């Protein structure tokens, strides 16, 4: 009587993929989306579906949507048998799965006991300690070599190492099996542990956990370390006590009842576990919009005015951080050196001033850019430092917010307060884009190409004026020349600039006064530079001859004598001079480089070198 | 393996029950006799062994008459029989690189 | 900073009330008075300045 | 049998290594040393009975990479038709040259 | 177990048997007289209420450490109980048991190992324990009331084995009575139980001056520098035998509540001790802030400290606090 | 000496030098960790083929390694007219194992600077069976601006110039 | 009219009633049958009120779900050193401490079977320690003794949980170690007995056998436990309207400036200026966050330093009194690694557990923290980071997470020499990083 009931829900599901599920006609939203779900699939060939809980609830008004929570755990092979029936009538190596998503109610892990067996219950949490990718079976064709071993047997359950049902001829059954590797399709999975979220933990009360098997295309999609949701079928698992070498608590007190099966007397216990099907991690004209916006004229000035509302004035520092935000070129000479990938710009200034605002600005604005203070200079982090042996392995790699600035602009402050050992370590991390380590274990060469950005402190808090910055840098000499110029922020106690900055700051912490109009959004600037990165502008003009004279004029200035200053701006700085120059042309989307564009590159460093010189 | 000399057929048993009758067997423990058993390893007197090796050692099973006589750190001098025991080569199969002839001294 | 410690805390003041009723507990003749606490300050002056010899 | 760890080069960092197994063959013995980086050109055979003991018994299979060849530490991975093999055979044209 | 009762719920004939050693086996179901011998046999199972059960408790002995010879260390022995001598022993009882002797079989891995080893115990028969308020004791309470002499005869009473120092022997007897500070009623948990510390380096073996007071004063547990350090001063979780592990083994302050915490060797294990002294001087935070639990128990015990000086003598012409390392614990 | 697992023995695991038979290390100026390891590399040349016996076996491996290094004076290159013992922080004996102290210098030169400056900018200008061949001739011509016997064959005769 | 299934019977009435004595002493003597009798009464006595008015919840659905009873506080006990072997089926009233828990393992209340016929969905009951099986086929008239399979994941199971207890050391004679006993619950008293609180349980008694060899059915020092019928601890608010009317007159009072100034100090000396900051810190603004840009929170951070012994802790203890969810700092019970980022080996599975820090733990309170002139400089390193981005960045080889911390702080320093030593710039006394001055 349940056989036709599952046959009732088979076609009732099938007609749902036959009917419409679309309310709006030709205002977007093309009718009959499930046929499009077939047709997108017959191109890229991924072998999935994606059905929701809304439209099956609002078809039978809960006459079926309440039935399906209590059938599919038993009637897995019913809905999937139906979609096999509908694809032959529609489409022309085929293995599927059923992926529900978006049930309304989301529970926690402490609410799963009685009604939750064979149900569908979305579960939140965070994930830790993944494992690897091995294959499963679900169907074999093993049989005994008694007469003929070509019996495709059934029942690949949790103890499936014995195909022993319905042999082919009148032969000897259950005498052997030969699990060939040649005819039974597999499916790949991994076993992971989850954990409860941080905004729900009542006390520090040893926060409990459970485990979960994910088995479809869900493989390697739960990156460990995020607030994540799940599908919902709950499941129990035994251990059958197979032919392997083995066969506090009163555990299995329930299992003492579970004795006396037809095989040997033991105690088969149980534990609640989880099977998933589908992961999620919550936590045009726009392509034409770029083509209009690329055809503007003042967008160099539009960008520099639209950076961040947390500062007022100082367009000099604003021009720099934009160029750091974009990337330049990195492709270089054949067979040897990879040159610099980018520009690195620091800013010095008095603390508790406008220096902190850019730092607060970029870490939510840049792609995957991280922030550290660098006071933890002896354990790990800044200094890349191997961990001691744990769980069977010594000499493993470590973290540190340095080797994870891949497409990221890491930011780090307060250079004065660390030790002297890292000051050569990051000095190695600056010139070439790799670092090396051979500490107590084999050598390692990790190529972490990076883009640093700093904000240290002056020697007294107040910047000297008549002197040079050679005394107020509070670093050593060669890391200065390894760097570009810092664009030092000055201050003043002026009776006009305070009141306007007061009026500039009061509209900021208004509950709502959003009267300032940046001409660009956060995202439509973000895709704009994503249009900007994908060129490779090359100089071709004769301004190479115009280039070489000005530096040749430049270096004869700061060399004030044979025994004067060793801030001798050497052949390193021609590279930053040209690799700024392709970057600023990557702002205005010009592939050739004019001699007019590098003119403002010069006076960026003319205004820098006067901020160098007294 | 305590009679010191004759390799008799062992009795792989702890305690029997139900002799050839219908009587529940009782055992008198006051008239059952006991004996003790103590092993001790002896190093080498590390002055007369010439300088090419660490000290070696063997062991000795004694009986009740001179137990608790041996404080660790005594220049002792024992005398007894030399004796092997244990099955080497048959009690497990294939028996590759396993000595089965333990050196013992059942002495006085 | 030559010899002495303390700068007259009330935590010393409440303690001298504590030991007084303690000595009023052991020698209870229901005489909580000036002479009972005169036994108390008799002890704080001889415990202090044990270093002055 | 050399067990293999993933070399922490081209890897999205901040995470753990992963393990495999390599079964060498007759004339490919002790070519590498314990500690360099290598690469193998094997096949992917998945032979096991189905007995495992760090995890419980399950319908699960384990991988075994039987290797076919081996080359050394490579460098400057930018080529397109050369310097992928230490060919190093200088006989008729090269040695005359 | 001493008796058995299996019921098969068909005949109700409860099969009895004698109880053997610690491992035994139930029998079948086709053995009885009524529910057997047919095509249907009642399937046996156990019963609790029809099975009389006895008492059992295990203990281990050592030697007196005075009749031991000059040589080897002492060894243990196993003892059992039966009948109703149970719940009458204690850890630290200088006692003697009289009882009867028998060895026991081992019944496990008896062929390769366990040849004819014996591992006996003794079975107990009798315990003769030794050395143990207006209830036939008031005659000696009157002896202090009639004779009087509080401030001096009681001062000569406790520790008369020194030379001089009647001032300090008087400073302690007031603290050996304590008393409830004030029944506060409202949530104002006031400080009680003041703590006196000593310092100085005499040659009169200062340790047996103070600790001799502690071994006659009530509930006042002895401690030292080694052993129960400031991390193991409270309770913690440790290893146990094959029985129930991860018990809450304690140090001193979880068991010596409202008494005397007589400490020595204040420069020893100070990385844990300097936390440990503040956390009891602070009222009511003796806890186990571990990864096991976050439960907090009481704190009501007085502290008697004796800090040893720096090298040689404490120079009195030099500055003080040259040898005690805690300024904030002391002057306030 | 990497320690054993549970049923294992204290075995011997090499580090850098026993791999690098004909290679490269670097010691410039790890000033804090200078006194730590410099007592382990200046006995790799003096007591050539060095190995050691910490808490294990007393063996001696073979390592005919080569050392190069790129040391760095404290500040500028001419920190003094005073000599090299005033300039570097190393002392004599570890310095004396080497063959030559190649030193660099430039103050001011017009014609020499362009000979670098014109040189360096042209390098940044250096940023299907026939096409796989045709890219190769493009890859061959781009190294052959003056044709200084390119690296397609040059490294290949080195390996049998050493064996 | 609520629908709940639980009646917490005081069960101290049968001795206060002239009858029901023999019931009362049978209750303390056969406590498995007599609850099973009494569960039939309450459902039928519910029908005895249902038969009066026939308009009471349709007379079917509150007559299908069973109810249950809970006798408690019955008699008294004293501890654990009185548990004699004759106490086989009795009520016991424990007083102790819960220590640690486990997740729920399932029970066998119903089974399922299917052999290899086309269709067979029988469901055999157990209600024993013995599952009984057939050895003949079914669903046909002629099919042999077939292979009956055990389709386990179809028949339903309820919950069960075992909880370890250790008695509270109450008047223990300073020599005895507090030992252990275990618990077993069946109903929905799960997830309410969290580990770490005082307990008073009301339970029956039971003992079970153990298998001596792990792979034989041979068995004999038994293990006992208890089975709880009712537990008790011992020791969005439901916002009414009379409170809102009472506070609004208090909100109408001008004196609330000073009425709240006097009410925080039932014993403390005057010092009005610090009463403003302490009160306003708990009254900690809100999170005025914009949609794009900003991300400003109204949290502040007051501090006190100076003269020792000015009830520095009890004022902070008073703040911990008035906050329902907050944290208390320790004297060197935490460090740079002992706050978060854990690799601890738990005694249950020897695997990884990331326990949060006390800073993120006060998400919804004020972090009280001390000894800042004596805190080490390996730590005092992450609190700058929570002072800027309200987060902790964990640099562990287990995981990466920029989890936030919606938490508030006050600071309580200590002097060095004796005092705040005035006619000196006092900043040179209390040594501190001038970055965190900002």
């Amino acid at each position: 009587v349940d056989d036709v009931t599952g046959e009732k829900v088979r076609e009732a599901f099938e007609q749902f993929l036959e009917d419409f599920s679309v309310q709006s006609t030709d205002t977007g939203e093309v009718e009959k989306v499930y046929r499009a779900q077939i047709e997108f699939m017959k191109i890229y060939d991924l072998n999935t579906i994606y059905i929701d809980y809304q439209h099956l609830s609002m078809r039978e008004n809960g006459a079926l949507a309440m039935a399906i929570s209590e059938q599919y755990y038993r009637f897995l092979p019913f809905l999937q048998k139906g979609l096999r029936r509908v694809v032959r009538k529609y489409a022309p190596e085929r293995v599927f799965q059923i992926s529900f998503f978006n049930l309304p109610t989301v529970h926690r892990i402490r609410d799963i006991r009685s009604e939750k067996i064979g149900s569908l219950l979305s579960i939140s949490g965070t994930v830790t300690r993944t494992s690897e990718v091995r294959p499963e079976l679900y169907k074999a064709s093993f049989t005994c070599d008694m007469c003929r071993a070509i019996v495709d047997n059934v029942e690949q359950s949790f103890k499936y190492t014995e195909p022993t049902f319905c042999p082919n001829p009148s032969c000897e059954n259950r005498a052997f099996w030969t699990l060939n590797v040649t005819r039974s399709r597999f499916l790949d999975w991994q076993k992971v542990r989850i954990q409860e979220n941080a905004n729900e933990i009542p006390t520090g009360s040893m926060p409990r956990t459970l485990d979960v098997i994910l088995r479809g295309d869900s493989v390697e999609r739960a990156k460990p370390g995020d607030r994540c949701k799940f599908t919902g079928v709950e499941i129990v698992v035994p251990d059958v006590t197979q032919l392997g070498l083995p066969g506090k608590t009163t555990e299995g007190l329930n299992s003492g009842v579970t004795g006396l099966r037809s095989l040997g007397v033991r105690d088969l216990t149980y534990k609640i576990s989880f099977l998933a099907c589908h992961v999620i991690s919550i936590g045009s004209d726009e392509i034409n919009e770029l083509k209009e916006m690329v055809k503007d004229e003042h967008i160099y000035d539009k960008l520099v005015r639209s950076i961040a509302p947390a500062v007022f004035g100082h367009e000099a520092v604003k021009k720099g951080i934009l160029l750091q935000m974009l990337g330049g070129v990195h492709k270089s000479t054949v067979e040897g050196i990879k040159l610099r990938g980018d520009i690195n710009i620091c800013v010095v200034g008095d603390p508790s001033t406008s220096k902190s605002q850019f730092l607060k600005y970029v870490v939510g604005f840049a792609p995957r850019s991280v922030y550290t203070s660098g006071k933890a200079s002896s354990a790990a982090g800044l200094t890349a430092a191997v961990v001691r042996d744990e769980e069977g392995g010594d000499y493993t790699i470590e973290a540190g917010a340095l080797m994870l600035a891949d497409n990221g602009i890491c930011c780090i402050d307060e250079f004065d307060k660390m030790d002297i050992s890292d000051q050569v370590a990051i000095h190695e991390a600056m010139e070439q884009q790799t670092i090396s380590i051979a500490k107590a274990g084999i050598h390692a060469t990790l190529n972490a190409r990076t883009s640093i950005l700093a904000a240290a402190n002056p020697v007294g808090g107040r910047y000297n004026r008549k002197l040079s910055l050679r005394g107020n840098l509070n670093m050593t000499a060669p890391i200065m020349s390894r760097f570009d110029l810092f664009f030092v922020i000055l201050d003043d106690c002026n009776e006009k600039i305070d009141t306007e900055l007061a009026s500039h700051i009061v509209d900021l912490h208004m509950k709502r006064d959003e009267a300032i109009e940046p001409p660009f959004s956060a995202e439509q600037l973000r895709r704009y530079i994503k249009y900007a990165r994908t060129f490779k502008p090359i100089l071709t003009k004769e301004a190479r001859s115009y280039l070489v004279e000005k530096y040749k004029e430049l270096r004869k200035d700061d060399a004030q004598g044979f025994s004067r200053s060793s801030y001798r701006i050497t052949v390193r700085q021609l590279e930053s001079m040209i690799r700024l120059s392709e970057a600023i042309a990557r702002a205005n989307c010009v592939d050739e480089i004019t001699p007019s564009f590098i003119a403002e590159a010069y006076d960026l460093l003319r205004q820098s070198i006067i901020r160098v010189d007294v | 393996a305590t009679t010191t000399l004759t390799t008799r057929i062992p009795t792989p048993a702890i305690y029997p029950t139900e002799d050839t009758e219908g009587n529940k067997l009782t055992t008198e423990y006051g008239y059952s006799t006991f004996i003790d058993h103590q092993r001790i390893t002896v190093q080498e007197m590390p002055e007369m062994a010439p300088a090419g090796q660490l000290p070696r050692s063997i062991d000795v099973i004694l009986d009740d008459d001179l137990v608790d006589k041996t404080k660790p750190g005594d220049r002792v001098n024992v005398v007894g029989v030399f004796k092997s025991l244990g099955a080497g080569g048959m009690n497990q199969s294939n028996s590759n690189t396993l000595i089965g002839f333990k050196t013992l001294i059942l002495g006085n | 900073s030559k010899f002495s410690f303390g700068q007259a805390t009330p935590r010393t003041l409440l303690g001298i009330i504590r030991l007084s009723q303690a000595l009023a507990k052991l020698r209870l003749a229901d005489m909580v008075d000036i002479d009972d606490v005169e036994e108390a300050l008799r002890l704080v002056r001889v415990s202090k300045e044990s270093l002055y010899q | 049998r050399v067990t293999l760890q993933e070399a922490p080069g081209t890897v999205p960092p901040g995470r753990l290594p992963r393990h495999r197994e390599v079964i060498l063959l007759a004339d490919l013995v002790d070519v590498s040393k314990p500690g360099e980086e290598v690469e193998v050109t094997g096949i992917y055979k998945n032979n096991y009975d189905g007995n495992l003991n760090a995890k419980n018994g399950f319908p699960v299979f384990a991988t075994i990479i039987e290797a076919n060849s081996i080359k050394r530490r490579e460098g400057n991975t930018a080529n397109e038709g050369e310097e992928g093999l230490d060919v190093f055979s200088w006989t008729e044209e090269e040695e005359r040259e | 177990v001493e008796v058995i009762a299996y019921t098969c719920d068909q005949c109700g004939y409860e099969v009895f048997q004698e109880v053997n050693s610690r491992t035994f086996t139930p029998l079948s179901e086709c053995t009885s007289e009524e529910c057997s011998q047919n095509q249907t046999k009642g399937q046996l199972f156990m019963s609790t209420r029809a099975s009389k059960f006895s008492a059992f408790q295990e203990c281990k002995i050592q030697e007196l450490s005075q009749q031991v010879p000059v040589g080897h260390i002492p060894r243990s022995l196993n003892i059992h109980v039966n009948g109703t001598l149970v719940r009458s022993l204690s850890p630290g009882d200088i006692v003697d048991v009289t009882g009867i002797f028998l060895p026991a079989p081992y019944t496990g891995f008896k062929a390769l190992k366990a040849g004819l080893l014996t591992e006996t115990y003794l079975e107990a028969q009798f315990v003769r324990q030794h050395k143990k308020l207006t209830s036939d004791v008031e005659e000696r309470v009157m002896e202090l009331i009639t004779s009087g002499d509080v401030y001096n005869r009681l001062a000569k009473s406790i520790a008369p084995e020194i030379y001089g120092n009647l001032d300090v022997k008087k400073a302690l007897l007031l603290l050996l009575v304590g008393g409830v500070d004030k029944r506060v009623g409202d949530g104002m948990k006031i400080r009680g139980d003041i703590n006196v510390c000593l310092m100085g380096d005499p040659g009169v073996a200062k340790s047996q001056l103070l600790k001799a007071i502690c071994k006659i004063s009530p509930r006042g547990v002895y401690t030292t520098g080694k052993g129960s350090s400031g991390v193991g001063l409270t309770a913690a979780v440790m290893k146990d035998p094959v029985t129930d592990e991860m018990i809450l083994e304690g140090g001193a302050l979880v068991l010596a509540d409202n008494g005397i915490c007589c400490i020595d060797e204040f420069d020893k294990m100070d990385e844990s001790d300097r936390t440990a002294i503040h956390e009891v001087m602070e009222q009511q935070t003796i806890s186990i802030s571990k990864a096991g639990i976050n439960t907090t128990l009481n704190a009501r015990t007085s502290i008697l400290a004796a800090a040893n000086p720096l090298y040689g003598r404490y120079n009195p012409r030099l500055s003080p606090l040259d040898n005690i390392n805690l300024p904030a614990a002391l002057l306030s | 000496v990497r320690k054993d697992p549970i049923t294992k023995e204290w075995t011997l695991e090499g580090g850098a030098l026993v791999l690098a038979d004909k290679g490269v290390c670097l010691i410039d100026e790890f000033d804090k960790m200078n006194d730590q390891d410099r007592t382990s590399i200046h006995e790799a040349m003096e007591q050539q083929s060095i190995s050691i016996s910490k808490a294990g076996i007393v063996t001696t491996l073979q390592a005919r390694c080569s050392i190069i290094a790129a040391a760095n004076p404290n500040g500028g290159r001419y920190n003094s007219t005073l000599p090299l013992a005033q300039n570097v922080s190393l002392t004599e004996p570890i310095l004396s194992r080497f063959d030559i102290l190649c030193v660099v210098r430039d103050l001011v030169d017009e014609e020499a600077d362009e000979r670098l400056a014109t040189f360096v900018v042209d390098s940044h200008v250096r940023s299907q069976l026939n096409a796989r061949q045709r890219r190769l001739q493009r890859q061959r011509k781009k190294e052959e601006e003056i044709s200084p016997i390119p690296q397609e064959l040059l490294m290949k005769y080195i390996h049998y110039a050493r064996t | 009219e609520l629908g709940t299934s639980n009646l917490n019977l005081d069960a101290r009435n049968l001795l206060a009633y002239k009858q029901t004595e023999d019931l009362y002493h049978q209750l303390l003597n056969y406590p498995q049958e007599v609850i099973s009798i009494m569960d039939q009464t309450i459902k039928d006595c519910m029908v005895s009120l249902i038969v009066d008015n026939n308009l009471d919840y349709d007379l079917d659905e509150i007559e299908t779900k069973f109810y249950k009873v809970r006798p408690y506080n019955v008699g008294s006990c004293k501890g654990m050193r009185e548990l004699n072997p004759n106490d086989i089926d009795k009520l016991i009233n424990l007083k102790g401490l819960v220590l640690r828990s486990t997740p729920v393992i399932p029970d066998m209340k119903v089974a399922f079977f299917k052999c290899n016929v086309c269709d067979h969905t029988m469901a055999v009951e157990i209600d024993r320690g013995v599952i009984q099986e057939p050895a003949r086929c079914e669903r046909i008239d002629c099919n042999e003794p077939n292979s009956m399979s055990l389709i386990h994941n179809r028949c339903s199971f309820a919950d069960k949980q075992v909880i370890k207890l250790q008695e509270t050391p109450d008047f223990v004679p300073d020599g005895q170690t507090p030992h252990s006993i275990s618990l077993c619950v069946y109903d929905e008293l799960v997830d309410s007995c969290r580990a770490g609180d005082r307990i008073e349980v009301t339970g029956t008694f039971r003992s079970i056998p153990i298998r001596a060899n792990s792979r034989q059915r041979v068995l004999s020092l038994y293990k006992t436990y208890v089975d709880v019928v009712h537990v008790k601890k011992v020791s969005v608010r439901q916002i009414t309207d009379q409170d809102l009317a009472k506070i609004r007159e208090v909100a109408a009072r001008e004196d609330l400036y000073s009425l709240l100034a006097r009410s925080i100090a039932p014993s403390i000396y005057e010092l009005e200026d610090v009463k403003k900051g302490i009160l306003l810190q708990l009254f900690g603004g809100t999170n005025k966050t914009f949609t794009k840009g900003g991300r400003y929170r109204g949290d502040i951070n007051i501090l006190l330093c100076g003269d020792p012994s000015t009830s520095k802790s009890q004022i902070l203890q008073y703040v911990h009194k008035i906050t329902p969810r907050g944290v208390y700092t320790s004297g060197k019970g935490s460090s740079a690694v002992g706050l978060t980022a854990y690799i601890t080996r738990d005694v249950d599975t020897k695997q990884l557990v990331l326990e949060s820090g006390a800073l993120v733990l006060s998400d919804g309170g004020v972090c009280c923290i001390d000894e800042f002139d004596k805190m080490s400089d390996s730590t005092r390193s992450v609190l700058h980071e929570v002072m800027e981005q309200q987060t902790i960045s964990i640099a562990k080889a287990g995981i990466i997470t920029t989890l936030n911390a919606r938490s508030s702080i006050l600071a309580s320093a200590n002097p060095i020499g004796s005092r705040y030593n005035p006619n000196l710039p006092v900043t040179e006394n209390i040594d501190l990083p001038p970055p965190l001055l900002s």
